[PDB]
């Protein structure tokens, strides 16, 4: 008989409320059975009882490490259904904060992966940088993480009068912190022993199982949604896409580090190219007017009242909108029946498919290797369970 | 050199008003730094800055030992800071309330209260509306 | 392959609704009346199904 | 008649930001 | 009385030791856990207050419920609470744990973790900042300082 | 006619056969469940509860509905055997903390407005 | 029409229309309808019996090559005799395109499991079964994935109530977590927001 | 404008005080009852009526964009004063 | 009924039952079950406590928001009792200590405190009072515990003529001393029994039965001035009862007779512990005293309760007392004990 | 446009082989990692002396809610119920009636702080700046009931925090 073991939910390596039922012969893993749903909150039904603006803060709490990226995907879906266009300055702000968010997510992923493996130190070095980016979030929206800044019309508020300078000051020091992380990990023989040839997935298998993002790029597949299906102003920035060679945990780690560097590159470009103008679509039947207009003009007051009580109506139709979120392809299948409430909202999270493939990726490995594989899949269970 | 660092330490103990004041600040805040007194509180808190410290350690408060009624020699918390010094201390503004006083209103509290949870002054929720259905009152006289 | 089932459709045992909320309930099927405060008729186009009103009481705390 | 004031990059541009990996050799033979 | 003075001093000593060494269980449910991480991060450094994470419920004094508690998860939370040796404390952190929050009207969410376990400190926010959680922790220490187990034993 | 596609059974006889097989499996499982979960019920109580749950759906006359009911019962059996379920889940069948709700007219009239 | 209105792309619209015609001509046995949405999103309505052929053709054909399944979900429309609408989203990396395939079913009719065509579907079909109660034939390991152990009913169905039928609490007499009929301290307050004036003339329905 | 009930409980601006036979008062024993002491109806009743030499006046609550939406008040009735429906300030024309 | 105290809802957690109860002694064995049953229906429960508030934590999840109010009280203070019974229509008394402390003898907890509660709650206008005494309460009993119980019963009846007095006999449950005391004896080696427990008859009652009986007596309009006796459905000789207890726990049963004076000396030796004693002289007297038979008093079946046999609930108390070898044994494996019924 | 992260081949000359043998036998990269940690040991820690030292915040910071007044002392809230309609958590409960002087004012204004997600949508929706999220974040309670705010509690919060709330609004209202 194989030993049957509960891995989580109350486990440090679990990375959330995961009940990994594991069959083991000695420490060899014979079978992985991920039991999820310990963080299923019934988000999609709730979204059905809300208006389109009331449903936005749910996308903050889907993947709690990539908040604005989740907001951007939902906003793109709703804007596509509304047949409107965000203004250019809003799109530049969106891309800038999406890259800052990608930095946040990649720091969290790499350091928690190292912490599982046993290298506890880089976490503390990188979480101070995460703290400074949380400060950027807070200055723009008043919240450290669940900002709700990106709205289906653009962004809620314009940047405060000295934010770009501080973002520049942060961005010109971050590369040295990445360098210190790489000094700790990249050439360590212990880290390579714990990561090289662990959780190897082929290109064909990665495509069929539904993988996306780094889980594809580590296996040599050349696919990045920002390059192939660009959104906002991603076609106007220059960056390279890291590609792996072996499909293992080590290659995925290198891809994420290089991705962090390329995000610094994109941020530098966005800082030097931010244009002037308004921040939300100049269409008061979709985006609320300014407060001075709301307090002086009859139409502005009527539209403020109606947008905050009933909300805008969205013409009937269904869309599937996908973005390159820091964890992979993040999608929304949004169905509108013509009213101000969404009829259906299905959320596609890359972690769902990655966790469904965890059992495949752990064949012939031990317990510690399974811990490394869970770390390398970059799983947050808010997006998996919803 | 090392000797100048030691001299900085001795002028730090000398700069807190003697050895006993040095020990008081060390056991009261686990910090012995010397900064410029930005101002004082009507409740006794003192506010200092030192712009040569990195962001976060450049402003601080030495709390009062005696708030509204309780002894706060050891028991201090962040809720004892009044709102104007709260705005300065959390770096929401650069201007202290001494040089930029807040606007005066006659309904603003003249006496700040701290977090009164777990205390006979705690808030207890209740319904603020009046009774909805009134019942019939039978007459006080016999009917036969 | 088809098996020619002869009976009326009945899915109560699969829905998971407690039997109390299956037998003692009455639904109303109706086209809602136009709100007399307005002239628009767009809310009088589709049929509605809604359940019977049950007891509502006052919370001892907060009311 | 006040002019539009808005958070923008300074005239010309921001100073260049390093992003490439910097791992020195740092050893004997 | 000498005996009352002795029990008061022993009471103070035990309360001081208990509040100065508060070990929370390494346990996080959702978004709030991230802010919990930021409380252990260098800027706030909970370790400097004597507050260290430990995975095992047998070596833990405090449980921080940091995230939504669903119905599927409630038996496991109750179980790891029951496996804490006493004295033990529970800090409810965030809207979800406090009362359900954004998912209060869900078929799969427990409307507040105090239905499952007794709670000592309720930390508001969604999420509460790391500073707010630190304030709640320091509040729990003050609460523990107010304990008088030995005095009550002596008077009974 | 009525042009329906089956799930597993073509008539009620095959559906009844599957029901009997699932009943046999639950009957065999009950003592192991009582041992593993450390339940304070007897094996007789558990088998009585299994019979009561089976008889709750005795009025079904559609082979497809019966096939779905057997699929759900097999899902529950698989869940119980593998210990995915906890003692609270098993004990949820017995409603031990639910006060008995009366069924006669007078008691209902006394307690409240619901029929 | 310039600054605030989303721009059009007629080239992609034409390409998707031609490819939809291509797919319909190749598989007349199953394809019932083909649509190209205004924002260039190809949709192909089919018969349920053709779930496995269509997808197989779409993932294998040299001119198709949709080797990746973005996601698979269902929509509940109670007014339809076939309640449930099964939606497959596919991505082609070779041709950098996306396609949506839709079919229908009701409560008692199984759909063929497409795990053989796409390995990714496993958990998607389990999720559809759990949330909507749609059975998938020949599925490797079909069981609940999202809901609690022993949970009765399917939450995503329109008829199911938002807060469900039971709640949980810890009971000290039995010393365990118990499930009881839901009671709410404050009832969810239903809002009626729909405006009595029509918003979109282009979607007006005939007056019957 | 605070005032106590015959039970010694403060009466709020709303006017709600628990009745003598109401058990819910037990929630305040060993604790206190939260009552805000600045009654708005009394404070707005102290403001002097503004005299303006026009039939129609405008009010925005002061502060421009920091007040309320701007409204126009007719001042033709001389038996009363024009009252803002947002701020409660009163206006009149010079009379008698 | 004072409109705010009209029952509403379906009798669940968020309902209004119309009951406002002050439960003295709610931090004990019976008090937790009573508070649980009251808070299940949506009752307002006022818990007077003198212990450390930590020790009340387990009672917090028993009610909805605001439905359980904790207040400090002192048994020797009547202003405090007034403070905690001012707004209640029900007062339940569960105050009692098995052993005598330095500050409270048996007469303080069983006469003075119950009488003060009855007097103050009658003065305050409390509608209902429920008092708990023992089945074996007697003016001339060898145990001072039962003498004080009988005196306090008379005092309560004098101070509150419409009080319901409930007389249970040896409540058994998860936190019950009676079931535990026998289990505790195994560590020593042998079970010491006076006369080998062949001259004692016991009729133990389940804890949930007693809590349900109290709750039903609150809701019963004709149970006002009545006196109830809460006893189980079966009578056992003490020897057979302890033998069954040891068989359910799967521990080797080694009974031996011990003379009365030796057992009293042992109880006196155990009495000097400053903490909770393992046993006392009073406990020794009460253990080897046969349960009274009072057929003239209404029972649990007059309150609608069907008494639970010990054979059905013994395992839930005694499985904790087993070793790992016998930890998974089923309930119906132990061959119920011999009953001496009539 | 892509780059490779692990497609580099190692040199096979005798010098490179000897350098790699020295790396294997004498553990050079491990000493590099030790040097990095030793370097961090001598830096100044990023820790702040809480509660004496606080984390930086912004005028846009969302915290505890408060109900404000006009400078006359009259409440700003007119019971339009837009905050109650917009609230995604349904955390706001409002009841209103004409005041004794005919004013449109609330008789019940509750916020359930354990339902609230602290999104700030209500202060955006308020047309008279009546409901705000003030700067406070240190209001942890010991019981759940203390976090169920009524109108008295929110008016008290406004009175207690008005000096800072007005200064925060003055610094941010031109971005709104
Ligand atoms: C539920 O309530 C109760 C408790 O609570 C937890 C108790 O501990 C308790 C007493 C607890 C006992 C286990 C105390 C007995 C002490 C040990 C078993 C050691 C006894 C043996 C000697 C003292 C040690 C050396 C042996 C000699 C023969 C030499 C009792 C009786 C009880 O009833
Ligand atoms: C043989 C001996 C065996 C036992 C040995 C035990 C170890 C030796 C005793 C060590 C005592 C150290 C604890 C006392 C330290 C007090 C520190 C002081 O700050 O505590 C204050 C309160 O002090 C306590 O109330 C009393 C402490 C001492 C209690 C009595 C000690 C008597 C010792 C008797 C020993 C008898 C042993 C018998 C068995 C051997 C409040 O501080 P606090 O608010 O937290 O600070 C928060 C952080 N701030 C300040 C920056 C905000
Ligand atoms: C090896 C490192 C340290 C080893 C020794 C450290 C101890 C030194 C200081 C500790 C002082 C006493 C510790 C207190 C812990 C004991 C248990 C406890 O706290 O509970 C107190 C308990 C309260 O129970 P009740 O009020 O009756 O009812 C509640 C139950 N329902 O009552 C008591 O324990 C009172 C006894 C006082 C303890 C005696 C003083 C110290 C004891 C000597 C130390 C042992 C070494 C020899
Ligand atoms: N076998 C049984 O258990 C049956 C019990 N009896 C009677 O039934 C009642 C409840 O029994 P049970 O729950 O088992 O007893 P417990 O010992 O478990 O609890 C007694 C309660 O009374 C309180 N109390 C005791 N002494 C005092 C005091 N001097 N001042 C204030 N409060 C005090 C306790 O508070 P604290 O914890 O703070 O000390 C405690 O809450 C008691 O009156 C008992 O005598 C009836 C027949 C037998
Ligand atoms: C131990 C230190 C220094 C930090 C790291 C840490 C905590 C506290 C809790 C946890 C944790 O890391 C583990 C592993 O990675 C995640 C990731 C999570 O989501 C990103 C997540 O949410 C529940 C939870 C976890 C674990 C978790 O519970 O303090
Ligand atoms: S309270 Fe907010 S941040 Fe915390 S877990 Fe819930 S949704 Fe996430
Ligand atoms: S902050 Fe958001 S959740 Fe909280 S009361 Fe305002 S609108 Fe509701
Ligand atoms: S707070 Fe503002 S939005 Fe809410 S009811 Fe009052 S005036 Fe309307
Ligand atoms: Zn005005």
């Amino acid at each position: 008989s194989n030993l049957t073991l509960n891995f989580g939910p109350q486990h440090p390596a679990a990375h959330g409320v995961l009940r990994l039922v594991m069959e083991l012969s000695g420490e060899m893993v014979r079978k992985c059975d991920p039991h999820i749903g310990l963080l299923h909150r019934g988000t999609e039904k709730l979204i059905e009882y809300k208006t389109y603006l009331q449903a936005l803060p749910y996308f903050d709490r889907l993947d709690y490490v990539s908040m604005m990226c989740n907001e951007q995907a939902y906003s793109l879906a709703v804007e596509k259904l509304l047949n409107i266009q965000p203004p250019p300055r809003a799109q530049w702000i969106r891309v800038l904060f999406g890259e800052i968010t990608r930095l946040l997510n990649h720091i969290m992923a790499v350091t928690t992966h190292a912490l599982d493996i046993g290298a506890m130190t880089p976490f503390f070095w990188m979480f101070e940088e995460r703290e400074k980016m949380f400060e950027f979030y807070e200055r723009v929206s008043g919240a450290r993480m669940h900002a709700a800044y990106i709205r289906p019309g653009g962004v809620h508020q314009d940047l405060p009068l000295g934010l770009l300078d501080d973002i520049y000051e942060f961005s010109k020091n971050f590369s040295f912190r990445i360098d210190e992380l790489e000094e700790m990990l990249t050439n360590n023989r212990i880290w390579r022993n714990r990561t090289v040839d662990i959780g190897v997935v082929t290109a064909e298998d990665a495509l069929n199982y539904g993988f996306s993002g780094v889980m594809l790029r580590g296996s040599g597949i050349q696919w990045d949604l920002r390059k192939t299906q660009p959104y906002d102003v991603y076609d106007q920035v220059e960056f390279d896409v890291p590609i792996g060679s072996r499909g293992d945990c080590y290659d995925r780690y290198l891809c994420r580090v290089e991705e962090m560097r390329q995000s610094l590159r994109i941020i530098s470009q966005c800082l030097n190219k931010m244009p002037p103008g308004e921040i939300k679509v100049d269409d008061a039947k979709v985006s609320p007017p300014k407060r001075a207009e709301m307090k002086t003009s009859m139409e502005s007051l009527i539209h403020h009242f109606k947008l905050y009580t009933e909300g805008y109506q969205v013409p009937p139709g269904a869309t599937y909108t996908a973005i390159e979120a820091p964890k992979g392809e993040f999608g929304v299948y949004l169905v509108s029946d013509g009213s101000s409430r969404p009829y259906r909202c299905k959320i596609k999270a890359p972690g769902f498919a990655h966790l469904a493939g965890l059992d495949k990726m752990s064949k012939g490995h031990m317990l510690a290797d399974v811990v490394a594989i869970i770390g390398t899949q970059d799983i947050v269970f808010g997006e998996v369970d919803r | 050199e090392l000797v100048q660092v030691l001299r900085r330490g001795l002028q730090q103990v000398s700069g807190h008003g003697g050895l006993r004041g040095y020990l008081r600040v060390l056991f009261r805040a686990n910090d012995v730094r010397v900064g410029t007194l930005v101002g004082e509180d009507k409740y006794g808190n003192k506010y200092y800055e030192d712009n040569k410290q990195f962001f976060g350690r450049h402003r601080w408060v030495i709390y009062t030992t005696e708030m509204n009624g309780r002894d706060t020699f050891w028991d201090v918390d962040g809720s004892m800071v009044p709102p104007e010094w709260h705005r300065w201390l959390h770096c929401m503004t650069d201007d202290p309330p001494t040089t930029k006083p807040p606007t005066a209103r006659k309904y603003i509290w003249t006496n700040h209260k701290f977090n009164v949870s777990g205390t006979p002054q705690q808030y207890v929720p209740y319904s603020t509306t009046r009774k909805k259905i009134q019942e019939w009152v039978p007459p006080s006289t016999p009917y036969k | 392959q088809l098996i020619a089932v002869d009976e009326k459709l009945d899915i109560t045992t699969l829905t998971g609704v407690p039997e109390e909320h299956i037998k003692t309930r009455k639904v109303r099927i109706f086209v809602p009346a136009r709100n007399n405060m307005q002239s628009g008729v767009n809310n009088t186009k589709k049929w509605k199904m809604e359940f019977d009103t049950r007891e509502r009481w006052e919370n001892p705390l907060m009311g | 008649a006040s002019k539009v004031k808005q958070d923008m990059p300074p005239p010309g541009g921001y100073g260049p930001i390093d992003y490439k990996r910097n791992l020195p050799r740092r050893g004997l033979s | 009385s000498r005996g009352e003075y002795v029990v008061a001093k022993l009471d103070d000593l035990v309360n001081w030791a208990r509040r100065s060494s508060l070990w929370p269980m390494t346990f996080g449910l959702a978004c709030c856990a991230v802010e919990m991480m930021h409380m252990a991060a260098p800027r706030y450094d909970m370790d400097r207050f004597g507050v260290v994470f430990r995975a095992s419920p047998r070596q833990s004094d405090v449980m921080i419920v940091a995230g939504t508690l669903t119905n599927k998860m409630a038996p496991a939370l109750r179980k790891v609470y029951d496996q804490m040796p006493e004295p033990r404390y529970v800090v409810s952190m965030g809207s979800c744990a406090n009362g359900g929050g954004y998912y209060h009207y869900s078929y799969s969410v427990v409307r507040g973790c105090d239905r499952i376990v007794p709670v000592d400190i309720y930390v508001p926010g969604c999420p509460p900042t790391a500073e707010a959680l630190l304030y709640g922790i320091l509040q729990l220490q003050r609460k523990i300082k107010r304990e008088k187990r030995l005095r009550i034993w002596y008077r009974r | 006619g009525t042009s329906v596609k089956p799930i597993f059974s073509r008539d009620m006889n095959e559906a009844k056969r599957r029901v009997r097989e699932l009943y046999r499996a639950w009957y065999r499982e009950v003592p192991n469940t009582v041992h593993l979960f450390q339940l304070d019920i007897s094996v007789k109580q558990g088998r009585d509860k299994v019979r009561e749950m089976f008889m709750k759906n005795a009025h079904v006359t559609d082979p497809r509905v019966v096939d779905l009911l057997v699929i759900k019962g097999k899902m529950e059996l698989e869940e119980t055997i593998n210990v995915w379920k906890q003692r609270t889940h098993i004990m949820r069948f017995f409603h031990e903390t639910e006060a008995p709700r009366p069924t006669d007219f007078l008691s209902k009239f006394y307690v409240g407005h619901d029929p | 029409t310039r600054p605030t209105i989303r721009p059009r792309n007629d080239v992609v619209h034409k390409q998707l229309s031609a490819f939809g015609q291509y797919v319909a001509e190749i598989l007349p046995k199953y394809v019932q309808q083909v649509q190209v949405s205004c924002f260039n999103e190809l949709e192909i309505f089919i018969h349920p019996d053709g779930v496995i052929p269509v997808l197989t053709f779409l993932r294998d054909h040299t001119n198709a090559q949709f080797k990746s399944l973005a996601d698979l979900t269902a929509v509940d429309v109670p007014t339809r005799q076939n309640r449930f609408e099964i939606v497959y989203n596919l991505l082609s990396l070779r041709f950098n395109s996306r396609i949506r395939v839709k079919t229908y079913t009701d409560e008692l009719t199984p759909i063929e499991s497409s795990v053989t065509v796409y390995k990714a579907a496993n958990w998607y079909e389990r999720e559809i079964w759990d949330m909507f109660g749609v059975f998938f034939a020949n599925h490797p390991d079909l069981r609940r994935i999202l809901t609690d152990y022993g949970f009765e009913g399917h939450p995503f169905r329109k008829d199911f109530p938002l807060s469900g039928y039971v709640e949980l609490r810890y009971d000290d007499e039995v010393k365990r977590v118990v499930a009881e009929p839901v009671e709410l301290a404050q009832e969810f307050r239903k809002f009626d927001l729909n405006s009595p004036w029509e918003a979109f003339p282009a979607y007006r329905q005939p007056p019957e | 404008g605070v005032r106590t009930s015959p039970t010694g409980e403060k009466v709020t601006h709303t006017g709600q005080a628990y009745d003598d036979g109401d058990y819910r008062r037990v929630r305040f024993s060993d604790r206190q009852k939260e009552v805000n002491e600045n009654f708005a109806i009394d404070l707005i009743a102290e403001q002097p009526v503004s005299e303006v030499g026009s039939r129609v006046i405008s009010c925005d609550g002061g502060g421009g964009a920091l007040g309320h939406p701007r409204v126009y008040i007719n001042l033709d009735k001389e038996t009363k004063t024009g009252t803002c429906g947002y701020c409660g300030l009163q206006f009149r024309q010079p009379h008698h | 009924l004072h409109h705010a105290l009209i029952p509403h809802g379906k009798g669940g957690r968020s309902s209004v039952s119309g009951i406002v109860a002050t439960v003295f002694g709610a931090t004990g064995f019976l008090g937790r079950y009573v508070v649980n049953h009251l808070g299940r229906m949506g009752s307002q429960v006022i818990v007077p406590y003198r212990c450390e508030p930590y020790d009340t934590m387990h009672l917090r999840p028993m009610g909805d928001l605001g439905q359980i109010i904790f207040m400090e009280w002192n048994g020797k203070d009547k202003d405090s009792i007034r403070k905690v019974v001012e707004h209640s229509n029900v007062v339940i008394n569960l105050v009692g200590r098995e052993w005598e402390t330095k500050n409270f003898d048996f007469e303080d907890v069983f006469v003075k405190i119950p009488h003060a509660i009855a007097q103050v709650s009658k003065e305050a206008g409390v509608e209902k009072l429920i008092h708990i005494s023992h089945l074996n309460a007697d003016i001339k009993s060898p145990s001072r515990y039962l003498r004080s119980k009988a005196v306090g019963e008379k005092e309560v009846r004098a101070a509150f003529p419409e009080a319901t007095i409930i007389k249970p006999s040896d409540i058994f449950g998860r936190e019950d001393r009676f079931l535990n005391y026998f289990a505790s004896m195994r560590w020593f080696g042998g079970v010491p029994l006076i006369s080998l427990g062949k001259e004692t008859v016991k009729q133990p009652v389940y804890i949930v039965d007693v809590s349900k009986g109290i709750i039903n007596a609150i809701k019963d309009p004709d149970a006002k001035g009545k006196t109830f006796a809460f006893v189980g459905p079966n009578r056992y000789l003490l020897f057979d009862l302890v033998q069954y207890i040891f068989a359910v726990a799967y521990r080797p049963f080694l009974p031996y007779p011990l003379p009365h004076f030796a057992y009293r000396w042992v109880g006196r030796l155990f009495e000097v512990s400053p903490f909770e004693p393992w046993t006392t002289r009073d406990k020794v007297e009460r253990v080897h005293m046969s349960d009274m038979t009072l057929p003239h008093l209404p029972g649990l079946e007059d309150l609608g309760i069907q008494a639970t046999p010990l054979e059905l609930k013994a395992i839930e108390v005694l499985r904790r007392h087993r070793t790992y070898r016998w930890l998974t044994s089923e309930m119906e494996d132990v061959k119920p004990a011999k009953t001496v019924n009539i | 446009t892509y780059k490779f992260v692990n497609m580099r081949e190692p040199s096979m000359d005798m010098k490179s082989v000897t350098d790699r043998a020295a790396q294997t036998l004498l553990w050079t990269e491990l000493v590099r990692g030790l040097g990095m940690t030793l370097s961090y040991l001598f830096r100044e820690p990023a820790t702040i002396n809480y509660p004496f030292e606080k984390g930086p915040l912004s005028p846009r910071f969302r915290g505890e809610h408060a109900l404000r007044r006009y400078p006359s002392g009259e409440e700003r809230c007119i019971a339009c119920k837009l905050c109650e309609a917009v609230c995604p958590a349904q955390a706001i409960t409002i009841e209103a009636e004409p005041r004794a002087d005919g004013s449109r004012r609330t008789t019940r204004y509750d916020i359930d702080m354990t339902k609230c997600i602290y999104c700030g949508f209500c202060q955006e929706a308020c047309p008279v700046d009546a409901i705000v999220e003030g700067p406070n974040f240190e209001f942890s309670t010991e019981t759940h009931e203390e976090l169920l705010y009524n109108k008295e509690k929110l008016l008290n919060n406004g009175d207690k925090w008005e000096a800072e709330i007005a200064a925060n609004i003055q610094a941010d209202y031109l971005y709104r």
